[PDB]
RNA sequence: CAGGCUAAUUUGCGCAAGAGUGUACAAAAUGAGUGCGCGGUUUGGCACCUCGAUGUCGGCUUGACUAAUCCUCAUGGAUG
RNA sequence: UCUAUCUUCUAGAGGGAAUUAGAAUAUAAUAAGGAUUAACCUUUGUACGAAAGGAACAUGGGGUACUAUUGUUAU
RNA sequence: GUGCUGAAAGCAUAUAGGCACGAAAUUUACCUUAAGAUAUUUCUUAAAUAUACGUAAGAAAAUAUUACGUUAAUAGGCUUAGUUUGUAAGGAACUAAGUACUAAUUUUAUAAAAAACUGAAUGAUUAAUAUAUCUUACA
């Protein structure tokens, strides 16, 4: 084998010949059992990419003082809807900010054209439990999205400290200062055992190496402001990485998904702010042939100076 | 060490990812047109100039 | 294995159940059709003539058909009048009237309406030029296996395949 | 496998290049611990040009090339052979 | 383990890194340039335009802070207080110029740079841009977009402008300083 | 329907030709703001907060942490008699 | 010295049987002198084997594994 | 006393073969690891008990923000 | 460990057969790295793309990773507001915002060779032929 248990080959592809409806038993691995086993936890709406601006506290009447850590939406749309039918999991691609024309490539150039979006910095997926999740292509998410007092998620990309150590990597104690030491204070000391114990290191060994820069998850954070105008949305809690980091912020997996109530009213103010969502994406779909095929053709200096 | 290193795996070590790459950022100057660095002054046309603004001023 | 003597008895393959009944007694000459590719040395009975005296009965008299792939019919649609309306027409205007066009309007096979027809040799150059620059965009690695067809093709007719 | 595209055949280029080490240019004295001493050789080396016109590379490659057109093309069913001899037959 | 550096320290101490900053903006402001290496030629770059800066101040503390950096005021100042300070007048910020260079030392390879005065006697972009000019019209050609862009460049602030820029291609004419230039339009036919 | 948008071109440096070229789309120039929405949820648990939505596909505020601090200082400083009792005067 | 073979002995255990104790009542608990065993920790025997040792071991750093369980989790028996 | 040649190990890279002409971006099945403690109040001082004593079960103890909950005063 | 139904074996039995309760262990879940199928009405006919160089950085032993390069706020400078020091003076390592003042800057830099086989479905264009004889036509 080369991962787990199957020894198939990786490039033979027997899944549809495999079918529950002739009689076999449901596999208790796969796209479908992998979904079924995290229906509950899977957030039923979509996330946002927000950026980390710095860290405060919430003063609030009568006394109360929160720390609490600003995040910040900037131009977040809804790219692309992922389909279990075509990709074979639920999710909302969204994307923030933006990038000159010139340092997109055409290949993302020619993505962004078929759906009439100006190119986003980054772009990011967020799993939703069914269809239900999947929202209108083109559409702004405002800090509005959450409602203050609802816990989230807050994924963000740690803090890079290069190449650690022993203590700092791994909380090793080190060893003495004084006491007749011999140039062994922050090392780590032993390594393994001896001939009985393999006569070698033993893999998943804690040693010195690179520290940071991985994406670290805080689960549980309440929503203390949401200010739409600002763009921001204040967190409990601290938050990984550095200011000005793209973070990706979610409803809680641990905690209940908010009221039917709130979950209907922020999909009916998108169809209020952006009436018409699929209009100007057929649109945006039609032109693209166009330009798709006069490229074939090779008559796209034609249309660009059309008028 | 408690062997000799072979041929081969000393061959591997000196040569596989080791090969000199060959500067390819250079452009021409504007002045004298003789070929220079990208980026960088003129290191014929630097000394004349250089020498040209001592001599009259 | 050590000596190539092992390597014979490990690498052994008995010969065919037929040879093994020797006769304890006498001689017997015994029917034995291998399964393998008759020659074209083995003239069917078909193709023998009268004069020849060896067209015994099958051996196996001595001691439905399988699926169709290509049965193909011949038909003759076009009258001679017919024939000289397509050497007008493809003289005319050889770019309206090719042998598909004409083909399906005489009901006929695209082979035939060239039999009785050639086009001019300007539109035949012309032809020939547009595979021409179609042969130029193929790069290194789609041309030398469009080579190969054109090769594979030639050896099967000269008994290479 | 650099794609070239030879608008001078006489052009001069570098086909072979190989170094040699020649005698020693001198001998430096390593003084270590415990009044050990080492000698360092000081190495001279030599390289050796074979320089060559692009006509050279224009018939290596047509000899290539030839040579890839002359292994005959790739058939489904090869005749491999068959490396035992019996005194019998197995079909 | 801890922070990141604030700035280069050159692999130096702390009082061998002051003086050594404080010797490249002396020599900066006696001689209008200087070719060192790179990361030198960056460091003083910022110690040079907030030493320009407090030239450009009416307070005491700043002619007290000017004496502070160079190596001898008594003769440096009236040139900081007085040539300089007129010439900076009108410029918001940006009065040094770092340009990378080929190696100054070819034992260690290390890579150089020089750091000038802009609109100085010594602006090697000002005679760089005008030997460009001075071919261009030797040779019938038209110059291009990035010359007629440090043509602007060198003559936007400077006192005399155009006409010491006219003055400087005419020099280097009447010398034959581009003798022997390549022409732009047989670059791509020239391999070596 | 079709939204505004600018044509992007890559062209070769060799032959002076436009290799292939893209229809960049642009927010609204003039950016539209809309009337008040009119979804009104009455419930304990939660509160919309949509009560000042800005213009459409605009950037935010850059730095958000010196307005929100003026913000709380407002909200805990009605007056401004704390926050003068401690300035620089 | 460590490793190797053995298991007399052990501060290592299990099972079988049941004199006896348990006011009564063998097996709630307890279990004389014994039998059949597992295991390789202590003290030994041997000597295939020259090597880091005579307290063969202690502390530190860093482990990995075992389960015959001190704590935390589920649970049968207990005229006692 | 020892500047680590080899295997193992911790990190990060050069090249690569991919259903296969090659890429940009976002990515699933799956794989390998990580996290892993305990206590206290809360039973109608209830079941049980002559009394002295005294449980099991279950819920809650995120809020001087939201919310939940319990009180306090005003309507 | 504790049950329901229930026979072999008229009884009994949570024994076979048919259902079930049940642990800090296991599995999932949760989190991270790896994996790289797939997706886009995505790009590319000698390129798409990547690299090099230059200014850098949320990255950092090298390498790699993520941006930017004038149609530009990447870094430095300058300016204002903060913060800090202190006489509400004078300064300043620092933070934020603004500002093209300086540097991303010389006349087609480098790498990238680029659509296999069989079956099926479905188009376009074309002599996609053979045999007899040595002359034939024109002037
Ligand atoms: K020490
Ligand atoms: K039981
Ligand atoms: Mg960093
Ligand atoms: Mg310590
Ligand atoms: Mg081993
Ligand atoms: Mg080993
Ligand atoms: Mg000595
Ligand atoms: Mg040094
Ligand atoms: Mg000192
Ligand atoms: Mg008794
Ligand atoms: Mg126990
Ligand atoms: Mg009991
Ligand atoms: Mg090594
Ligand atoms: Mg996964
Ligand atoms: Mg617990
Ligand atoms: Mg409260
Ligand atoms: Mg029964
Ligand atoms: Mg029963
Ligand atoms: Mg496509
Ligand atoms: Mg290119
Ligand atoms: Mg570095
Ligand atoms: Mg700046
Ligand atoms: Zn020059």
């Amino acid at each position: 084998v080369k991962y787990g248990w199957s020894t198939l080959p990786k490039r033979s592809r027997p899944t549809r010949f495999n079918q529950v409806t002739q009689g076999l038993p449901a596999p208790t691995s796969g796209p479908a059992a992998a979904l079924k086993r995290r229906e509950k936890t899977t957030p039923l709406r979509t996330g946002v990419l927000a950026v980390k601006k710095g860290m405060t506290v919430f003063m609030g009447r009568t006394g109360a003082r929160i720390p609490c850590t600003v995040l910040q939406l900037d131009r977040v749309q809804v790219v692309a809807n992922k389909t279990r039918a075509k990709n074979g999991y639920w999710a909302v691609q969204v994307g923030l900010g933006e990038r000159r024309a010139e340092n997109v490539g055409a290949p993302q150039l020619g993505y962004y054209e078929a759906k009439g979006i100006p190119p986003k910095q980054t772009l990011a997926e967020f799993k939703v439990r069914n269809q239900d999740g999947l929202l209108p292509v083109g559409v702004q998410l405002f800090p509005d999205w959450f409602h203050v007092g609802q816990v989230v998620d807050v994924r963000g990309i740690t803090r890079g400290m290069g190449f650690a150590g022993g203590m700092k990597r791994h909380g090793f104690a080190g060893q003495e200062a004084s006491h007749g030491n011999s140039l062994n204070h922050r090392t780590i000391g032993s390594v393994g055992g001896s001939q009985g114990s393999g006569s070698r290191v033993l893999p998943g060994k804690k040693m010195p190496g690179r520290m940071g820069a991985q994406q670290h998850t805080v689960q549980n954070l309440p929503i203390l402001m949401v200010d739409n105008e600002l763009g921001i949305v204040v967190v409990k809690g601290a938050v990984a990485g550095h200011k000005g980091a793209v973070v990706k912020v979610q409803d809680a997996v641990k905690k209940a998904p908010p009221p039917e109530e709130f979950v209907e009213a922020t999909k009916q103010l998108l169809n209020e702010r952006f009436p018409d969502a699929e209009e100007k994406l057929q649109a945006a779909r039609k032109l693209h042939l166009e330009l798709k095929e006069a490229r074939r053709q090779g008559l796209i200096d034609s249309l660009i100076k059309n008028g | 060490p408690k062997k000799k290193t072979s041929h081969m795996k000393k061959r591997h070590r000196q040569m596989a990812g080791k090969a000199l790459k060959d500067v390819t950022h250079l452009n021409r100057c504007p002045a004298c047109g003789n070929l220079k660095r990208m980026h960088h002054l003129c290191s014929t046309c630097l000394g004349k100039l250089k020498g040209f603004m001592d001599r009259n001023g | 294995q050590s000596t190539a003597n092992r390597t014979k008895r490990m690498l052994n393959i008995p010969p065919h159940e037929s040879f093994l009944n020797v006769p304890v007694e006498g001689d017997r000459i015994i029917f034995n059709p291998p399964s393998s590719e008759a020659s074209v040395y083995h003239t069917p009975f078909k193709f023998l003539p009268r004069s020849d005296p060896r067209r015994r009965a099958n051996i196996y008299k001595l001691f439905d058909l399988p699926p169709v792939l290509y049965n193909p019919t011949k038909s003759y649609n076009v009258t001679p009048e017919q024939v000289e309306e397509i050497r007008e027409l493809r003289a005319k205007d050889p770019k309206k009237y090719s042998v598909t066009y004409l083909s399906n309007k005489y009901n006929c096979t695209k082979v035939f309406i060239m039999m009785c027809t050639q086009a001019p040799r300007e539109h035949q150059e012309q032809h020939k030029l547009a595979r021409a620059r179609t042969a130029e965009n193929w790069g290194p690695r789609r041309a030398a296996a469009k080579l190969d067809a054109r090769r594979r093709k030639e050896m099967l007719h000269r008994g290479e395949i | 496998g650099k794609h070239l595209e030879i608008r001078d055949p006489t052009r001069i280029y570098v086909a072979e290049t190989f170094v040699n080490k020649g005698f020693t240019r001198g001998v430096e004295l390593d003084y270590r611990a415990r009044g050990r001493v080492f000698k360092m050789n000081k190495p001279t080396t030599t390289m050796t040009v074979v320089l060559k016109e692009e006509k050279t590379r224009i018939r290596e490659h047509q000899e290539r090339v030839a040579k890839k057109l002359r292994q005959g093309p790739w058939v489904h069913l090869p005749d491999r052979p068959v490396t035992s001899q019996r005194q019998f037959y197995s079909w | 383990a801890g922070a990141h550096v604030k700035y280069r320290h050159l692999s130096r101490s702390s009082a061998h890194r002051q003086a050594l900053l404080r010797n490249l903006v002396t020599s900066l402001i006696k001689n209008e340039t200087i070719h060192t290496t790179y990361p030198k030629a960056k460091e003083a770059q910022r110690l040079a335009e907030k030493l320009i800066t407090l030239s450009k101040r009416d307070t005491e503390t700043a002619r007290r802070s000017a004496q502070g950096i160079l190596y001898t005021p008594d003769q440096l100042l009236p040139k900081l207080f007085g040539e300089i300070r007129e010439r900076y007048a009108n410029r918001p910020g940006g009065y040094t110029r770092v340009l990378r260079t080929e190696p100054k030392d070819q034992y260690s390879q290390a890579p150089s740079a020089i750091l000038e005065l802009v609109d100085g006697p010594k602006d090697m972009r000002f005679a760089m841009t005008a030997a460009t000019v001075a071919r261009d019209r030797e040779q019938k050609t038209e110059s291009t977009d990035l010359t007629k862009k440090n043509m602007d460049k060198v003559t936007r602030f400077r006192k005399d402008g155009m006409r010491a820029f006219e003055d400087m291609v005419a020099s280097l004419r009447d010398m034959k300083f581009t003798a022997g230039a390549i022409n732009p339009k047989e670059w791509k036919k020239l391999d070596r | 329907a079709l939204p505004d948008h600018n044509f992007f071109r890559i062209a070769d440096k060799h032959t002076k030709k436009t290799r292939t070229a893209f229809a960049v789309f642009t927010p609204p120039k003039s950016p539209t703001t809309l009337p008040p929405s009119s979804v009104v949820t009455k419930s304990k648990a939660f509160k919309i907060a949509n009560s000042k939505l800005p213009p459409l596909m605009t950037k935010p505020p850059s730095d958000p942490m010196p307005l929100l601090t003026q913000q709380q200082i407002a909200r805990m400083d009605p007056t401004g008699a704390r926050t003068a009792l401690f300035s620089k005067a």
